[PDB]
């Protein structure tokens, strides 16, 4: 817990074997692009067909990762959460539960 | 040998009296620096 | 600022290995406004105690008084309006 | 102050025909400025 | 007879011990190739090295690193010299007692006026002069008394120092002959106490020294100790202050530099003498002065954080009282951090005193005689122990 | 822990604990996050640590 | 400001540095008197003794005045103390 929030040598190994599990995972795949595997691929829960990971990192998710279209009988209508806002939702940390 | 010269080095200043590696990378002279030379005057008498 | 990175050329120096060494005692110095990287590249011998391969800059150039002229139909030789100007009373030989 | 005879040397005058490009009535009051500035300081060091 | 002076000083010691003779040899070299440098070895150690500027001792660090001495040698931060001075008259007369008990010297402090120390250190006044002439020069330019133009002795901490001791007994009360033959020790004793000095044993400027009626000096005296370790105190409750060298910023650019100039030396400790333009160029001229110890990378950020191209200048001009109060006690600095405005002189003087390696406290008792620091002590001239 | 050491350090069962009493202190402020143990007397219910 | 991550190559960190902005920045004797009046009566025999010399008066006699001023100098001092 807190002992484990306040070690710079320990966020920084969590960090690295994050990376480490992902990277076996993009492996997996022939690939390592970064584009290739948004944090939603990671973090999605097992619910909705991710791989439900947990993250004690810090990790962005870009508004480009954001955007859903929807066909109506009047169209295409694009929806698109956080209208004009320049910050971008970040991956919560396990240590904050 | 100064017109045998190209590139950049060709527009570079001489500066003969500057020869510490200091001098030479820095671009100023740090040391005191001693010539004699036979120079002519207007009448054409040549002086040390 | 605005250069690039590179690996380490020296992995050796860290400040954790090192003990409470008599040297660098930490409140035996005398500190002032702080001494940035840029002023360690400048001087590199000075401000750095394994100053290896590194390499000694230009210091600096005489500073270039031209100006490049917006007006298309000015002469090649005329008193700029941003070179300060000399008086009569600037020159002024105080004892003669 | 140690009493060494001295002389001036003005340079880079090409500058004055070159980078301020002055008119040469203004390069003589430029001369006469550096000149005079000269001479103030020596006047300022022993002053009579 | 140079006309400025090595107030940069660098702490040198060898990274690998065992190669600290082929430093030394170095250092030796180095004081061979730079004719305004001084090197000395320190009480606790540590190689000190004096330069001019930072141009000047990167250039000689380059020499010492891969000319001659030819290894690697640990470099500290830069520091300056320091001085000392007195601010206002002596609190009281002080003596000294031998540990015979029979010479009794008494002695006050007082702060030199302004343009004596600086006429000392031109040339102005000559020791080796007769006296009439000295004392001719002294009534003719600072009006003092002429029994006591004729009755300064010395100059320290050399022939050419900014001390002076002087003389201004009475006849009446002290004879002259042992005088004499005490003065010869008094003047070396003077010589080596202005040479070390009392608060971090930095060589002290522009005091001036009165000898005081009812010292008795019986016969003999081979020592030095007593008299100096007076006068230290006499430096002691003429209430002190520290000095430090100050440099003269020219910078020739445009105005935005001067802009620039102005926010600089405002964030460094450092004042605007005077701001121009230069006459028939499109450059500006800006004079003024900044302290040596905050001038530490002054160029490179004037240099850097500028839209147009500023050259700087910095010359040697000024000694300077530190702001602040040596001798306060109370006034604390954290670590890792910069002294504020008036602790400055207080962190100065212990980080400058335990850099030398002495006690972190300035010792008023070791430098008194028992007696004499009780009556002092039960008179409230001196603060609680 | 003596007259000019002032912090206590051990480990246990995965902490490394650094004790420091809140007497010997020259830091005014206090930098209290949630990994620092306010250690409280029970004979004054008092944050001494 | 050089601190941290010499290379960000062997962790999956891109270690982009800040200044942590949200980080709190600091924030009299009386033997002096008689010291003095003695100086001033030895300033007065000094300019009395400077004085004879400029005249071209034999040396005893300006010892004899000298002491007899710096005794009357003492007697002034010894009355006016009050």
């Amino acid at each position: 817990r807190e002992a484990a929030v306040s070690t710079v040598n320990l966020l920084d190994t969590i960090v690295k074997c994050e990376t480490k599990i992902q990277t076996r995972v993009k492996i997996g795949l022939n690939s390592k692009m970064p584009s290739r595997f948004p944090p939603a691929v990671f973090y999605t829960p097992k619910e909705l067909g991710g791989l439900g990971m947990l993250s004690g990192s810090h990790i962005l998710i870009p508004a480009s990762d954001k955007r859903w279209c929807k066909q109506t009988d009047v169209g295409i209508t694009h929806f698109r959460a956080g209208m004009s806002h320049d910050e971008e939702t970040l991956i919560p940390n396990i240590a904050r539960y | 040998r100064l017109d045998k010269r190209t590139g950049k080095k060709r527009d570079e200043q001489l500066r003969y009296t500057d020869v510490h590696v200091i001098e030479r990378d820095r671009g100023l002279s740090i040391k005191a620096a001693p010539m004699s030379l036979v120079l002519s005057s207007t009448k054409g008498k040549s002086h040390l | 600022p605005g250069g690039p990175r590179f690996e380490p050329l020296y992995k050796d120096i860290d400040p954790n290995d090192e003990d409470f060494g008599e040297f660098n005692a930490m409140d035996r110095i005398i500190f002032r406004n702080p001494i940035r990287t840029e002023t360690r590249v400048a001087y590199p011998y000075l401000y750095n105690s394994r100053p290896r391969s590194v390499h000694l800059s230009w210091h600096s150039y005489p500073q270039i008084v031209y100006t490049k002229t917006e007006d298309p139909e000015l002469p090649a030789f005329y008193f700029d309006t941003s070179i300060n100007p000399i008086s009569s009373r600037a020159v002024a030989p105080k004892n003669l | 102050l140690e009493d060494i005879p001295l002389t001036l040397i003005i340079n880079k005058m090409d500058r004055l025909i070159l980078e301020l490009k002055i008119p040469p009535t203004d390069a003589y009051f430029k001369l006469k400025h550096v000149i005079e500035e000269v001479n103030t300081v020596i006047e300022n060091t022993i002053p009579g | 007879s140079h006309f400025t002076e090595s107030v940069l000083k660098v702490a040198v010691e060898p990274i690998n011990p065992s190669e600290l003779p082929k430093m030394l040899d170095g250092i030796r070299k180095i004081n061979k190739s730079y004719p305004l440098i001084t090197t000395k070895v320190e009480e606790s150690g540590e190689h000190i090295i004096l330069g001019t500027g930072e141009l000047y001792m990167d250039c000689v660090l380059h020499d010492l690193r891969k000319l001659y001495a030819d290894m690697e040698v640990r470099v500290s931060d830069p520091v300056v010299r320091f001085c000392e001075t007195v601010q206002d008259m002596s609190a009281t007369k002080c003596y000294a007692i031998t540990p015979n008990k029979k010479n009794t010297i008494t002695m006050a402090a007082e702060p030199l006026d302004d343009g004596i120390a600086q006429d000392i250190e031109s040339g102005a006044v000559k020791i080796k002069d007769p006296p009439r002439k000295v004392a001719k020069f002294f009534e003719e330019k600072y009006g003092w008394d002429k029994l006591a133009a004729r009755s300064i002795w010395a100059f320290g901490p050399d022939e050419m120092g900014p001390n002076i001791l002087q003389d201004d007994t009475l006849p009446t009360e002290v004879d002259k002959k042992r005088l004499a033959t005490v003065k010869e020790s008094i003047r070396q004793g003077f010589a080596w106490a202005t040479r070390e000095g009392p608060l971090c044993e930095e060589p002290i400027r522009n005091t001036k020294f009165r000898l005081i009626d009812v010292s008795l000096f019986p016969w003999w005296w081979p020592n030095y100790s007593d008299r100096s370790t007076c006068l230290l105190f006499l430096f002691l409750d003429g209430l002190p202050r520290l000095m430090e060298p100050m440099y003269s910023v020219s910078m020739t650019g445009p105005q935005s530099s001067v802009s620039m100039v102005y926010n600089i030396l405002s964030r460094r400790r450092g004042h605007v003498l005077s701001d121009g333009p230069i006459a028939g160029t499109p450059l500006y001229r800006v004079n003024g002065l900044i302290p040596v110890i905050d001038s530490f990378g002054f160029e490179t950020d004037l240099r850097i954080n500028t839209p147009g191209q500023a050259m700087v200048s910095l010359v040697f001009d000024r000694w300077s009282i530190v702001p602040g109060d040596p001798l306060d006690r109370e006034q604390v600095t954290r670590p890792l951090q910069m002294a504020t405005a008036q602790a400055t002189a207080r962190d100065f003087v212990l980080k400058t005193r335990r850099r030398k390696g002495l006690s972190e406290d300035v010792t008023v008792a070791k430098f008194l005689e028992p007696e004499f620091y009780q009556s002092l002590l039960e008179s409230g001239t001196l603060g609680e122990p | 822990y003596s007259k000019d050491n002032p912090n206590l350090l051990f480990s246990m069962c995965g902490f490394e604990v650094r004790i420091l009493p809140k007497c010997r202190n020259q830091n005014d402020e206090f930098p209290v996050k949630d990994s620092v143990w306010s250690l409280v007397d029970n004979s004054t219910k008092e944050r001494t640590a | 400001d050089n601190v941290g991550l010499p290379t960000p190559r062997g962790s999956g960190t891109s270690g982009y540095v800040q200044r942590n902005l949200a980080h709190l920045r600091p924030r009299p004797d009386p033997g002096l008197l008689e010291h003095d009046r003695k100086r001033e009566v030895e300033v007065k025999v000094f300019e009395l003794r400077d004085k004879l010399e400029e005249e071209g008066v034999d040396e005893e006699e300006i010892e004899s005045r000298c002491s007899e001023l710096r005794q009357k100098l003492l007697a002034e001092m010894e009355r006016n103390k009050d």
